[PDB]
Formats: structure tokens, C-alpha cells, sequence
């Protein structure tokens, strides 16, 4: 689905409800019926309702890369003057929110609308067709959304406790709707490590195999230790499905949603991420992640780390300046000195962040971000280019979280943009190489 | 106030936009404190096209000119001598902020400087000629005016220049609760405020014009500009800021411009943010907003059209701006006034009739 | 198999679709050209073989009677 | 583990404008739910009356200014959107403004007709000069919630009236917060409940409450 | 020939093509799209345009 | 041949157009290339010279490898043994192949590259 | 759409039509040919 | 804003379901958190947190002296009323440590509680479940543009 | 004062244990508002009678295991909490399991004193393997709500007093969502879908009445301080 204007949607099908409110006696003549759609009385939107129904409508944002850039949706009437597009389809259409727009277009002689549904379909396309890999796959919300929901807290809260001497093991749930009941009082924890019997789920593969081995459970109920939100994580994949049980990495969910595709037709698939979306969604909130000047830190080695290379520069500085060391060799130095240097700081970067900590989730998780990303907020920039293309030996000590300096700004500047002005010509050189391959 | 300032290669007698190469694009030493490397465009024109810094200042002969505080002998004088890019290069450039030592010397066992590389050295304060008159000699005005500067990577901040020459001024315009130094003093030399040019006290205070009786016995007068449409379509609406026994000094400010709250540029709202994600509506980007800002029309602004007709003289006859329309009914001219022009003050709907106007025809059939 | 219930584009399932035609292109023309023949009908003529819905579209109809097996085609 | 002490619900005092109020006991986490299903109805479908159009004689619009007037036409607008009225009357009453002279104009200075008040008479709308003539009759109806300007185009109106967004909403800021307990242990939830003084928070909850419980239904 | 020449160095080809009196054929996909003709594939293809669809004898029974 | 569609998962069908598929396949990356990059790739699909030519043996046997400063001298001895094939001038800058890096004695292939740097199609 | 008939057959872009003829201004003899009735005309 | 953060207006809420400060001050605004961390523009949180500070004032501790993050030359800014504005000059403005001591100030909303924490954050209420959201959030003030 | 419509409420059978209601049309946005605050009421405001601790026989200082028996104590335990009785007593009663048969036990062994009835007969208990006896007895207290295992430090005198999790609300699950309707009339007005899976002892009418009324009810501490302003019915 898409959401769509309905002032837009009344001008897209203009001729088509014309002959229905025709039909209808609302309009006597195609006369009164054309003034009745151009002065909006509110008797067509009711009419509009009814043409649109089932009726697909293509969805295309320019630059379009690959064939996925145009996808058939089916319209919803959408209060505003905006589109509303499924947050799925953004990484096919490279849709950013920061004010793109998207042309509708109106598919109308029959075989144009089997096409659309058949060929074009939203749904029908999931994986790329170059790589066969998941494009709907979730991303960057909904990737830690889930991530946190999969995620196993040691000593949570009402962890299971394997009792011992005199108290039953307490860590042990009739059904999943009563760690839910638990939870919503403080007794359950959704990350926490108890162990539950289900009745509704389908256990992994080696442990089905000796539990059973005469058959599944639809109904036959049996156990395992999980994280109550790994039982829901499992609910929103098909009942058919074995159980995971693992918090899920980005990778780890491409591997499930690239298996449904192979085991399961396309609207189990559709229907599939659906479910995972929502899920997503509701607990990415939920999370708990947020950004401060708090839960951005900076390694207390970075001082002594920083101060003893410079030394070690200070030193080759001294033996250039002494006049026997090579220019070329010098700078070279120096260029290998901090280079490696940057690393430490990263090393003892990661090393000091808790690993619940809201900026490393992001990363971690494979929502977005990278840690040489995480290198230049916190610790140290790190080295910069020159104009020339060469390595400026002048390092950047401070970070983006401490602020540059009136020199280390105007010196990032002369490399930062390099690198937007590169993207600019980038485009324009790989859209002409992509005419010819296509020619 | 950033087009005028602009800077641009293009045109006849230099580069042309599509010919150039990339070796002009990119920012060069002798930039600092003459064109700001951080505003320029994010498209095609990168590099070609840049705002001239806030100090700097033209030669004569057409080469940018930067003020300096020569320093001789570890002490930083009071001489403030403006240098062309030429003679910069032959001198040693101390920095902008330097620890200051009582009356005026270098306190700093070393001090940075600048270089005809240019290069970035030391000296025990002994070798620098001149300093840097203050920190965002190399910025621009736009530049200057984004809090936290020093933080945020070129990237983002090139765009965040660009943006507020994107501003639409809103109805309230509520000045920026953190901002920079640059705030009251670009308003005033935009031109959109009204400034009081001579001492006095003010005789009326009107929506329509402002009058002040000068201390010379002399009286000036400002008329208001109120709800102009501006080239843009945005609203240039002007408001008055005294009362009528007020007392002014020369160079104050009488009257807010449309981006402007007590002589200082603003340029939005200030908003209670929370930077949670929020049910997949605040995502990608995308923003959610409280219905408040809405009701109590903190984001609204006004715009402005302007349609034009003539009546002309054709071959066939003579134009004519008229309320007799050939085939219409007597409702849809129910707005038109005797002439058949829109009547001040009526609603206007997509396809209405703002001037009945008719021509000639020939030989129907 | 339990994959849910389909909301109106999405149904019938292609899967379901795909085992009565040789491709999604064939399909496509079968559907096509069934379609514009029941639209004609409410002016070939024949159909609606499947209990027409409450004011179903007729390309909606041809999808519907092609998953049934109501009717047979031959590639050309 | 039946425990049975009906819910108690007494009243408080902290304000004159808001006051807080206290429902004890109740089963463990219910307060939270509660608090915001009061909240909720409280922010939004409480009744109250507020002004719907204004007509200002020499202004055919709102984009112009008034001879002697320091404030346009579109910044009084604005002004007169903070007026806190109540109309216990139902059937649109047109309200009356008329100044001559310098001075400042206030919401005191509006007669009210027939069982209408103005509530915050202390407001500022415009200052006028010894040129500066004000007339302006203003509409009051009664409703709930937020409705946007209604365009005289699609009402009755004529080229004079100026339409106003209206805003019914006698709360102004509310919140709450519960206490737990850890004998069994029950929640009681405590509320404050802040109004505009069309209305005193007494009167405000007990309109969300019948307007609460008329909904709940079986 | 119609093809090159909407590709690349028209004058070149269209030159080239007069002399040598070409003719195309209009079989690749870029012709047909010029000139308004269903492209030779997907949907476009002889086999899947040339479908005939009826009715089952024993649907129409039915009815 | 061309075998399972990746959009489909399944064998691609018979109306498909895998020639666009493949040029939008190759090309929509191409915004991520640093550009070792799109020149490159340009390069080979124009099948251009390389860049710096690189040399590929010509025939199978040992090699016997010399330094003339300031440049190469790579000779391969056949096992046929027949006519010696010398590669006269390689600039030191281009530097050898690794299996490590080639070293005199050696074997060959027929068509292994001599030195790092791209191998000229046409001429394999 | 008005009448609810059936969408018709497309026709020949006239786009296409005005290329022939800046071809023929070139002193380009462009001829559309039928399979086997060699010669068509564009009216 | 003005640090090239950019988006469209995605959804608005009624004033009645949004997060709430425990005062019963709904947010105006809520930004996603996925976005700040990778385009390295920290300083529209560090605003952020500014942001804050003058609109709800703040007051240095008196006791005994100036604690130790003050006594880099800041003069006079150690009381400052609410609603007061700010000026941090680009590469002049205010340090990461000024901040944080900071960030614990002055607390009125009427009452004498604390709305935001010394890590910029606040326990903010859904509007639409009418339950507390499970961590601290980042609440404060921004400068956006139309 | 205030007129609107119109709400309506719908109900749809997905078994004989769970049934999804939906009301339509809603005012923007009530139907977030009381969405959750229902969720609370049929979760933890419905009276019922649940098991609170149970001891069985040859357990004292045992960890876990019970000889005679495929189940073990764990087993058991969330074998038994599955036990639905409704019980007039409103105090705590003893009922009585004891079997040594070698044959499955269900819910039907047990016998309920006068006042407690089982709705869940065919209900297992335990495999009794061959020659084995099994006795256990069951405190049943009414309550409402889900109340955790509670050791009061009395539990500690009891030697083999196992303390159990107790369901005491009908209802072991329930969940929302909201959706918009009204074509043109209203424009994107809310619908609220409320899934309710009961147990046995009340079916998920009663369930929703029973919420219904104990929610009118709760509201009407307010709507006495006046009564003055009013809605729409
Ligand atoms: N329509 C294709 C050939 C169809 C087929 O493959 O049979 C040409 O022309």
C-alpha cells in the first residue's frame, strides 16, 4: 500500500469517477459531473473511494538505478497534501525523508494493470535481482528495535533463578501469556533468560528431533530457555518455522529473511516483514535510545596515548631537524606514527563503552553507523588529506565531542571537500557508464 | 544580506561552470579570513561560488584584504593593519586566541603561527609579526551565526549555511534562545530593520510610520513597510519595538524586519525536542511535531502572490476589462465589482475569476 | 499453507497464481485479456464464472476465476 | 487475595486555577493507565466558549493595519487568541469593543452580553495613540477542543468577517503520578488538574469523568 | 541504424546509414520503443501476446 | 545457461530481459565506487589498453629474471625447449607478480602475468 | 474511461511522425515499408 | 536546524498523546536518534542541552567558591534568570565541562522539581498508553527553521 | 454541550476461547485513550479463584525430582497452574489429589470441596509410572490479577510448602491496536481492536461486561464531584 493525496488521487482519476458519479445519480450529464469534481462538492470522495479500490498506481523516484526504482502500490486516500511511503521500500528507492518527492503514475488499459500487480508489485519484489540478497529487510530502527527486543540481560529482572533446597526452580512460565502478565507487572523482564513451554511454536530442528521424532507440535507442548521477547521475536515468523533463539544482528535477520524466500511463497515473506516492522518499531521506542553530551565519552588513555607519540614525532622532528633524516622519510613517519596511533584510541575506545550504551547499539546492532564513524565523535579525527592528494602530517588530535580547533577545522575542510565534490562527478561518470552497458 | 558578499567565478571574463576543472574548486591556504571555505554549494557548483568572510575587506585594485594585529617583540599592539594575500605570506601569523599576558604580551612559552606553505610552526614569541584579530576571521556571516561551530563536521555545516538563507519568516519570529555573536549585528546591516539615525525621543509610535523628535530639534519620520510581498513571495512585514515616551540613541533599533525579534536575526522557533525514536513515524529523517504548533501558529507564515493581466490593443479590436463574461453564471461573478476586478478582501479558490477580461473574435461559424 | 489472510491487491497469492500459467508474463496476458472480455459482457462474452463481489473490478474478477481453474488458455 | 476498600477519590486544593486530586486504592499498576485515560480527555473534550470571528469596521481583512494603532490588524489577531472566555449560553452572542483616545486596550474593556465573561480582563490587545480609534465586535460560540478558522466563503459570511482560530479548551497543563507499594500492595495514583479559570479543575474532572463514563459501555 | 543513431554520434551515423542504404528491421527492444511498438519481450513476446483465453465448457455450465 | 533468476529465486523465466537486469546490476553501484574504482571498470568494458601495460608470458618454461637498473629483463626458456621470449625493458616501478613475488627459476604458465598492473585483453 | 468501454489500441507517436520529417529535411529518403507492400505513407 | 539537519514534518500529534515531561509539558518536537550519531553533527545536541539551561535558568553553587569547570574565565554567567538568552561564539562558545556543570540548575516548573537530570535527560510519559517510557530521554530546546 | 456519532460495538469469534472486539467509530483519538486502560481492567480488575501454594508429598528438602512419576516437579507445578476452579469461599481451601494408580491423573481426580468447582477435568496433572502413589494438596484463595509466588517468611515454617505463581484473572491474554475509517464523513477516526483469549470459567462477553461495568463504575468518583458537563449517548 501507499498513501496517497486525495486531492492528487481526485485529478489522477478525474475521467474515471466522472462516470461513476454519472452512474450514480449525482450528476445528471458529464457536464455537472466534470464542475462537480472541479469545485469538490462532498459527494465525490465517497465515489473516489470506490474507483480507487484494488486499482495499483506505480510509485517512481528518480535517479532510477535498477528496476525496483519504479514498484506498484496499492492507493489509500491520505489526509494532507503529502505521499506516505511504507518505510520498507525506501532502500529500493534510496528514499530519504529530508524532502524527496516521488511521481505517481496512473496504469490504465487492463494489461497495464496486470502488469502492475503481477510484474511490479511491492510485495512480489523483495530481494534484489543482482545479488538475491533481501532488500525489505528492516533497517536502522527496526534493527535495533528487535535487536534489543532478542537481546539475553544477565541477572535481569525475574531471571530464572534454578532453584535449589527450597524453592522450586522459579525461572519456569505455565505459557508465554503469563511471562506477559509477569512482565507487565515488575516481576518479568523482557530480556531476561527464563525458560517457558510453548504450545503454539515449533522448536529447532536437532531439538525436535528428540523431543519427538514421531512428528511436530501444533499443540504438543514442550520447553526451552529463551528470552520472553525471543518467544514473540518467534511469533511473528510462520508457526512453520523452527525456533531461533538468538539476538538478532542485521546479518543474522538477512539469514532468516533470505531462508523464508527459499522455503515459503513471496506473500509469506511480505507478510513476514510486515509483522517484523511493527515489532521493530515498538520496541526501537521502547529501547531506550537516545544521544547526550552523557553517553558520548571519551577514553582517558587519549592523553597519554596522544603526548607519547608526539614525543616520538618530537624526536624524529628532532632527527630531520638534525638534517640526516630523508623529507620524504620524515613525513612518512610521522604519517605512520599517528596512523597507528589512531588505532590505539579506537582500541581503547571500544574497551571503555558498556556495551548497552546507545551509540554503540546503533553500531553494533548493523543498523547504521561504523566505529571508524564512532572514532572521530569521541578520541581523535585522526589524520587528514591535503589538497594534492597527499597525507597532511599534521594530525587532528582533538575529536568532533571536544571540538577542532581554528587550524584542525579549516584543515578537515581542505579534505572534506574533496569528497563531496567526488560524489558530485560520481554520478554523472557512473550514469554514463550505466547508458552504455544498457545500450 | 548573503548575495550581496557573494562570490562567484562564472560569468563572461572567467571559467565557465561546466569547463572548469577541480584544482580551483578546492580551498587554498590564502582563503583564511577572505572567503569562507564552508559556504559554497552543494551541487555542480562547489567551490566556484563563495561568501566574502566577515572581516574581509576589498582592495582598490579588486584583491581581498584581512585585518591584523601586528605583534613586535612578544607584545601584541593595538595597530590593526588590513594585508593583502601577497604580503600575508611574507610575514608570521600568530593566533587568534593565545594566552594574553597583563598589559600585552606573549604569556605562552611557544605560539602558533602560520607559514607561506602555508606551514603551522612554533617560536618562543620572539619571531611573530602579526596576530589574527579575532577567531572566524574565516568564516562568514551565515557561518558564524551556527552555534557550535567547532563541533560539527564541514559537511553538515556547509548545509546548515545554506539553509538559512532558506528561512521563511514566520508571523511570531521568536529570536534563537542559543545563538552566536553574530545575531543582532547582521539584522541591522541587512537593511529589513528600521534603525534610528540621529538621538532623540519618539513623537508617535503607528502600525503605519514612526516619528522621532531628535535632540537637533530636527524630526524624522520611517514608514513601515506592512505584509509587502517580497521578491520570493515571502512576507516582509515590519512591527515597531517603542513606545511613544521612549528615549533612542543614534543606531538604534525603532522596528523588527520579518526575520528579526529586538534588532537580532531570527530566523525559527525555539522547541522542546526529544530524540527518542518514536513508532516508526520519526524515521529516515522525518520528523513528528506536537498539534501546538498548530493552534498557537508558532511555524505559520504568510505568502504573497501577484497576477498580472493587461488589456491590449488587438487587430481585431480593443481589449477590454470588463464583468460581462460570455458564458458564466451570475454566481461566479459574484466577487467582481463594477469593473470586473476582484473585490479587496474576498476568498479566492482554485479557478476563480480575479479580472474578467474579453477580446474580439472572428468569424465564428 | 497458513500464510494469512491476503488484503485485496495481495489476493490471490501469484504463488497460487504462477502454478496456473507458465510465468508471470503469461499470467499477465491471461488475466489481461480475460478481464477486457468480462467488460464487455456488462456492455467476447462469457462470465463472470465466480460470484462477482459487491462492486469488484473486472480484472479483480479474471485474477479470481484464474485461481479457481474456471477457465484454460494456450500460449501462442 | 480479595481486597475490597472502594476506590476513594477526594479533592484537593493548591491553586485557584488547578488542584489535585487523589483516588485511593487501587490493584497494582493501574494508576498510570487511569491518570492518562483523564489526561487524554482532559486535554481535548472538555466544552467551553471561545471567539469564532471578529469584524473590526475600517479592516475588510486581516492583513492591514488600523489608523493610530501600534499593532496591525493580524498581530491583534494574535493577541486576542490568548482571551480565556466562558458563554453559558448556547446560539453564537456577539460580543463589543469600542475605544477612542490614547490609552491601552485590555479584554476588560469587551462588554460581555447576556451571561458571558471575560475571565482575564488583565489581557493586552493594542495600544492606541491620540488618532487611534478601535471598533470591533467579536462572535462567541461554545464548543470543544481546536477547530481551525472557518473561511466565510464556506459559511454565510461576508466580505467583512474575519474568521479566527478557535481554541474551547478550559484545561491549561495537566500531569499525575502514582505510588506504588511492597501486606499486599496496591497503587494510588494522585492528579493535577490546571484550567484557564473558565472552569475550576473540580468541575473540569468531573466533565471528563461523565464524559468518560458515558463512553464506557456493555 | 535508428538505433546507433539515438545513441550516439547521430550525424556519423545516420551519414553512414544513407550510403550504405540500410534497413532495420525494427526487431531489438529501443526501435519499438521509438516508434510506439510493443518491445520484443516480457509481455511483448509473440508466445505471451498471442494468448487465448476462454472459458472451460464446464465452467460456462455452471454459469 | 543464464540460470536462477535472483529477483525470483527460481529459474529465470523465458520473457526476462537479462541484458538491461545486468546493465542496471553492474551500473547502480557504481555511485559507491571510489572514483582503482569506475575508471577502471571503464576501462576494462571499453577494453582500452591497460592503464600500465602489464606483460603476460607467452609460452611455458622457466624464466630467468634480470636487473637492469632503472628497469627488467624477464626471459622465458621453453620446455620444449625452443626460441627463447624476452621481455626487453620493465620498469622497476611496475613491480612483479606474486605467486611470493616471482624470483628467477621459477615456472610459468602460459598465461600467468609477468608483472603487477593490468594484462592487456587483446593481447591475451 | 468516460463511457467504460474498453482502453483502445495505441496509434503512431506523433513525435515519431515529426521525426521523418526532420529526417526528409536532410535530404534523407526515410520510407516506412510494409513486410511485402514495400512503401507506407503517414497521414 | 542549523547544523544541516534537515527532515520533513512526518506526522502531528494531538498535544494529548505525545511525550510528556512529568511536569505534563508535552515535547513540540521528537527527533530520531539514528540519524545524529553517523553525519557528525553533534553540536545540534550539545544545543540542545543550551537549549535548556536558558530557558529554565540556572544558578552556580555559591558554596564556599567557584567549583573547578568554572574557573576557565567564565565572568558573571554563573546566575542567569529563566528564559535568558545565550551566546556561544563559534569557535569561542562554551566548553564540553561549563556544560555539565550546567546542566544541574536551577528547578522550578512551579514546584520545586527537577525536570532534567545532569546528563540532559528526563523520564518523559507516553500520551497514548499513559506509561513511562522504560529509560531516560533527552529532552531540551532547539533552534529549527521553516 | 456535546453530541457525537456514533460508537459501536462489535464482536468476532475466533474460538470458543478467544473473541476480538472492535468499536466504530471512535472520536480522534479516544481510542489510544481508553485502549490500555481496558487491556488493565479484563487483565487485572476481574474476580477469580486460582491456586496459591501447593505441598506434595515425599518433597521436604528435595531440590527436584519426583520418584514414581515421567513429570518432574517443575513439570508439575506449571502442570497445576494451568488448574481454572472458580471457588466461593473467598478464603483460602485445601483440596486433595491422591493417586496411586499407574495411569495418567487429571483435574477430575481431584475433590473439590463444597464451594470450589473445576472447569477443567480433562486437564493432566501427572504420568504415574508403574507402582506409584501421588498425593498433594492445593491451597485455593480467590483473588484478581496475576499475583507472583509469595513467601511471607511464613512460608519458610512450612516444611514442603511450595508457594506457586497464581493466575487468578480469567483472561490470560489480551492486546490492542487502533486503526482509522470513516470514508468522508469523518475523516480518520479511530477503531479500536481489542484480541481477549478467556479461560473456561467466564467467556469473553462476561469478561468484557465484567470490565465494563468495574470501569464505569471506577469513573464515576469523578463525574459525582459535579455532573454538570456531559457527552453524548
Ligand atoms: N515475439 C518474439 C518471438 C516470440 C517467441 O519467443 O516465440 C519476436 O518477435
Amino acid at each position: 500500500q501507499c498513501g496517497l493525496p486525495k486531492l492528487m488521487a481526485l485529478e489522477l482519476f478525474k475521467p474515471f469517477v466522472m462516470k461513476r458519479l454519472v452512474d450514480l445519480n449525482h450528476a445528471q450529464n458529464i457536464k455537472s459531473a466534470k464542475r462537480m469534481v472541479e469545485r469538490q462538492r462532498p459527494q465525490v470522495w465517497d465515489v473516489l473511494e470506490e474507483v480507487i479500490a484494488e486499482h495499483p498506481v506505480l510509485l517512481n523516484r528518480a535517479p532510477t538505478l535498477h528496476r525496483l526504482g519504479i514498484q506498484a502500490f496499492e492507493p489509500q486516500l491520505v489526509e494532507g497534501k503529502a505521499i506516505q511511503l511504507h518505510p520498507l521500500v525506501c532502500e529500493a528507492f534510496n528514499a530519504d525523508f529530508d524532502g524527496d518527492q516521488m511521481a505517481v503514475h496512473l496504469p490504465l488499459s487492463a494489461e497495464a494493470q496486470a502488469e502492475a500487480r503481477i510484474l511490479m508489485l511491492s510485495s512480489n519484489n523483495i530481494l534484489s535481482p543482482a545479488s538475491g540478497k533481501p532488500l525489505a529487510m528492516p533497517r536502522l530502527d527496526m534493527v535495533t528495535g528487535l535487536y534489543y527486543l532478542t537481546t539475553l540481560v544477565e541477572g535481569a529482572t525475574g531471571e530464572y533463578q534454578a532453584a535449589t533446597k527450597d524453592a522450586p526452580e522459579q525461572g519456569v512460565y505455565s505459557s508465554p501469556a503469563e511471562a506477559i502478565m509477569a512482565m507487565d507487572r515488575g516481576a518479568l523482564s523482557v530480556r531476561a533468560k527464563i525458560k517457558v513451554r510453548l504450545t503454539e511454536l515449533r522448536p529447532p530442528t536437532d531439538l525436535e528431533a528428540q523431543l519427538f521424532e514421531n512428528g511436530w507440535k501444533p499443540g504438543d507442548a514442550w520447553t526451552a530457555e529463551t528470552t520472553l521477547g525471543r518467544v514473540m521475536f518467534n511469533e511473528l515468523l510462520p508457526k512453520s518455522y523452527p525456533f531461533v533463539n538468538e539476538q538478532m544482528h542485521k546479518k543474522v535477520q538477512a539469514r532468516i529473511i533470505n531462508d523464508l524466500a527459499e522455503r515459503f511463497p513471496m506473500i509469506v515473506v511480505a507478510q513476514t516483514v510486515d509483522k517484523l516492522k511493527d515489532a521493530g518499531f515498538y520496541w526501537a521506542t521502547r529501547s531506550g535510545v537516545t544521544v547526550s553530551m552523557a553517553d558520548v565519552l571519551v577514553p582517558p588513555q587519549k592523553q597519554e596515548i596522544l603526548e607519547r607519540h608526539e614525543a616520538e614525532a618530537d624526536a624524529i622532528e628532532r632527527k630531520y631537524q638534525r638534517g640526516a633524516l630523508n623529507h620524504t622519510e620524515r613525513n612518512e613517519s610521522l604519517v605512520k606514527i599517528w596512523q597507528d596511533a589512531t588505532e590505539e584510541v579506537g582500541k581503547a575506545l571500544e574497551e571503555f563503552y558498556p556495551a548497552d550504551n546507545p551509540i554503540i547499539t546503533i553500531v553494533k546492532s548493523g543498523a547504521t553507523g561504523n566505529l571508524t564513524q564512532t572514532r572521530t565523535l569521541a578520541g581523535m579525527k585522526g589524520l587528514v588529506t591535503n589538497p594534492k592528494g597527499e597525507f597532511i602530517p599534521r594530525p587532528i588530535k582533538s575529536s568532533f565531542r571536544e571540538g577542532l580547533t581554528v587550524l584542525e577545522y579549516f584543515i578537515n575542510t581542505h579534505g572534506a571537500r574533496k569528497g563531496l565534490a567526488d560524489t558530485a562527478l560520481r554520478t554523472a561518470d557512473s550514469g554514463y557508464l550505466t547508458r552504455r552497458l544498457v545500450d | 544580506l548573503t548575495h550581496k558578499r557573494r562570490l562567484s567565478a562564472l560569468g563572461p571574463g572567467g571559467l565557465s561552470r561546466e569547463r572548469a576543472g577541480l584544482e580551483v574548486r578546492d580551498v587554498h591556504p590564502s582563503h583564511y579570513g577572505r572567503m569562507c571555505p564552508i559556504e559554497t554549494p552543494e551541487g555542480p557548483n562547489i567551490g566556484l561560488i563563495g561568501s566574502l568572510s566577515v572581516y574581509a575587506r576589498v582592495n582598490p585594485f579588486g584583491f581581498i584584504e584581512t585585518p591584523y594585529r601586528k605583534v613586535e617583540n612578544g607584545v601584541v599592539t593595538d595597530q590593526i593593519d588590513y594585508l593583502t594575500a601577497d604580503e600575508e605570506d611574507r610575514h608570521v601569523v600568530a593566533q587568534a586566541n593565545s594566552p594574553t599576558d597583563e598589559n600585552g604580551r606573549f604569556t605562552e612559552d611557544r605560539v602558533m603561527v602560520r607559514k607561506k606553505g602555508g606551514e603551522v610552526e612554533f617560536v618562543s614569541a620572539d619571531q611573530v609579526d602579526y596576530m589574527d584579530v579575532s577567531p572566524r576571521q574565516m568564516v562568514s556571516v551565515a557561518t558564524a551565526m551556527i552555534p557550535f561551530l567547532e563541533h560539527d563536521d564541514a559537511n553538515r555545516a556547509l548545509m546548515g549555511a545554506n539553509m538559512q538563507r532558506q528561512a521563511v519568516p514566520l508571523v511570531r519570529s521568536e529570536a534563537p534562545l542559543v545563538g552566536t555573536g553574530m545575531e543582532l549585528r547582521a539584522a541591522i546591516d541587512a537593511g529589513d530593520v528600521v534603525v534610528a539615525d540621529k538621538t532623540g525621543v519618539i513623537e508617535e509610535v503607528s502600525a503605519d510610520y514612526i516619528t522621532v523628535m531628535a535632540d537637533d530639534g530636527t524630526r524624522q519620520s520611517y514608514r513601515l513597510r506592512k505584509f509587502a510581498r517580497s521578491n520570493h513571495g515571502t512576507c516582509a512585514n515590519q512591527r515597531p519595538i517603542v513606545d511613544a515616551g521612549q528615549r533612542v540613541e543614534a543606531g538604534q533599533v525603532i522596528a523588527d524586519g520579518p526575520c528579526t525579534q529586538n534588532g537580532e536575526m531570527a530566523l525559527g522557533k525555539n522547541l522542546l525536542v526529544a530524540i527518542m525514536p518514536w513508532e516508526g513515524h520519526n524515521y529516515e529523517d522525518a520528523i513528528i511535531l506536537s498539534n501546538r504548533l498548530v493552534e498557537e501558529d508558532v511555524l505559520t507564515s504568510i505568502h504573497i502572490e501577484e497576477h498580472e493581466i493587461d488589456a491590449r490593443d488587438t487587430k481585431l479590436g480593443a481589449e477590454e476589462i470588463t464583468r460581462d463574461i460570455p458564458n458564466v453564471s451570475d454566481e461566479v461573478l459574484a466577487d467582481l465589482d463594477e469593473r470586473g476586478i476582484v473585490r479587496i478582501g474576498a476568498e479566492v479558490r482554485d479557478g476563480d475569476i480575479l479580472v474578467g477580461k474579453v477580446t474580439p473574435k472572428g468569424e465564428t461559424e | 499453507s497458513a500464510y494469512d489472510t491476503p488484503l485485496g491487491i495481495t489476493n490471490p497469492p501469484i504463488d497460487e497464481l504462477l502454478s496456473r500459467a507458465s510465468s508471470k508474463y503469461a499470467l499477465v496476458i491471461y488475466a489481461a485479456k480475460r478481464a477486457r472480455q468480462i467488460n464487455d459482457y456488462y456492455n467476447e462474452y462469457v462470465g463472470p464464472l465466480v460470484e462477482p463481489g459487491l462492486q469488484e473490478k473486472p480484472l479483480s474478477i479474471a485474477l479470481r476465476e484464474i485461481h479457481g481453474d474456471l477457465l484454460e488458455h494456450t500460449e501462442g | 487475595m480479595l481486597i475490597s476498600q472502594r476506590p476513594t477519590l477526594s479533592e484537593e486544593t493548591v491553586a485557584e486555577n488547578r488542584s489535585r486530586f487523589v483516588i485511593e486504592p487501587l490493584e497494582p499498576g493501574f494508576g498510570y493507565t487511569l491518570g492518562n485515560s483523564l489526561r487524554r480527555t482532559l486535554l481535548s473534550s472538555i466544552p467551553g466558549a471561545a471567539v469564532t470571528s471578529i469584524r473590526i469596521d475600517g479592516v475588510l481583512h486581516e492583513f492591514t493595519t488600523v489608523p493610530g494603532v501600534k499593532e496591525d490588524v493580524t498581530d491583534i489577531i494574535l493577541n486576542l487568541k490568548g482571551l480565556v472566555v466562558s458563554s453559558d449560553d448556547d446560539e453564537p452572542v456577539t460580543m463589543y469593543l469600542r475605544k477612542q483616545g490614547p490609552g491601552v486596550v485590555t479584554a476588560g474593556d469587551i462588554v460581555p452580553p447576556a451571561g458571558v465573561t471575560v475571565h482575564n480582563p488583565d489581557m493586552h490587545i493594542a495600544t492606541l495613540n491620540d488618532k487611534g480609534k478601535l471598533e470591533v465586535e467579536l462572535v462567541v460560540e461554545r464548543g470543544r477542543g481546536y477547530v481551525p478558522a472557518v473561511q466565510n466563503k464556506a459559511s454565510g459570511a461576508e466580505i467583512g468577517r474575519i474568521p479566527v482560530d478557535s481554541i474551547y479548551s478550559p484545561v491549561l497543563k495537566v500531569t499525575y503520578k502514582v505510588e506504588a507499594t511492597r501486606r499486599t500492595d496496591f497503587d494510588k495514583l494522585i492528579i493535577d488538574v490546571e484550567t484557564k479559570n473558565s472552569i475550576s479543575p473540580r468541575d473540569a474532572l468531573a466533565s471528563a469523568g461523565g464524559t468518560l463514563v458515558e463512553l464506557f459501555g456493555l | 541504424w535508428l538505433s546507433a543513431a539515438s545513441f550516439q554520434e547521430t550525424t556519423r551515423v545516420l551519414t553512414d546509414a544513407a550510403i550504405n542504404c540500410r534497413s532495420d528491421k525494427l526487431n531489438g527492444l529501443k526501435e519499438n520503443v521509438i516508434i510506439g511498438k510493443l518491445i520484443p519481450a516480457g509481455t511483448g513476446i509473440s508466445r505471451y501476446r498471442n494468448i487465448q483465453v476462454q472459458p472451460t465448457e464446464e465452467a460456462r455450465a455452471a454459469a | 545457461c543464464y540460470g536462477r533468476s535472483m529477483a525470483t529465486g527460481k529459474l529465470v523465466d523465458i520473457g526476462e530481459a537479462v541484458g538491461i537486469v545486468a546493465a542496471q546490476s553492474i551500473g547502480e553501484p557504481g555511485t559507491q565506487l571510489t572514483m582503482g574504482g569506475l575508471p577502471r571498470v571503464q576501462e576494462l568494458f571499453e577494453a582500452r589498453v591497460p592503464r600500465n601495460k602489464a606483460p603476460i608470458a607467452d609460452v611455458a618454461g622457466r624464466v630467468r629474471l634480470e636487473e637492469s637498473d632503472k628497469f627488467f629483463k624477464i626471459t622465458i626458456v621453453p620446455d620444449d625447449g625452443g626460441e627463447e621470449v624476452v621481455y626487453d625493458k620493465l620498469s622497476k616501478r611496475q613491480r612483479l607478480r606474486v605467486i611470493g613475488v616471482l624470483s628467477d627459476g621459477d615456472h610459468v604458465e602460459v598465461g600467468d602475468q609477468l608483472m603487477e598492473g593490468a594484462a592487456d585483453p587483446h593481447e591475451v | 474511461i468516460v463511457k467504460g468501454e474498453n482502453i483502445p489500441e495505441p496509434g503512431i507517436p506523433e513525435s515519431f511522425k515529426v521525426l521523418l520529417k526532420e529526417l526528409q529535411s536532410l535530404c534523407l529518403n526515410v520510407e516506412v515499408l510494409s513486410s511485402d507492400g514495400a512503401a507506407i505513407e503517414m497521414r | 536546524g542549523r547544523h544541516g539537519n534537515k527532515g520533513v514534518i512526518g506526522k502531528i500529534l494531538p498535544v494529548e498523546d505525545m511525550p510528556f515531561l512529568p511536569d505534563g509539558t508535552p515535547v513540540d518536537i521528537i527527533l530520531n536518534t539514528h540519524g545524529v550519531p553517523r553525519r557528525m553533527n553533534i553540536g545540534q545536541i550539545l544545543e540542545t542541552h543550551l537549549g535548556w539551561v536558558a530557558k529554565a535558568g540556572w544558578n552556580i553553587d555559591v558554596a564556599a567558591g567557584v567549583p573547578d569547570w568554572a574557573s576557565k574565565l567564565p565572568e558573571e554567567l554563573y546566575s542567569a534568570p529563566a528564559d535568558s538568552t545565550v551566546a556561544t561564539p563559534v569557535f569561542d562558545g562554551a566548553q564540553e565541562g561549563e556544560l555539565a556543570g550546567l546542566l544541574g540548575s536551577t528547578l522550578p516548573n512551579r514546584d520545586g522539581e527537577v525536570m532534567v537530570d545532569a546528563d540532559g535527560k528526563s523520564t518523559l510519559f507516553d500520551g497514548r498508553s499513559g506509561e513511562p517510557f522504560p529509560y531516560p530521554v533527552t529532552v531540551g530546546y532547539m533552534y529549527i527553521l521553516k
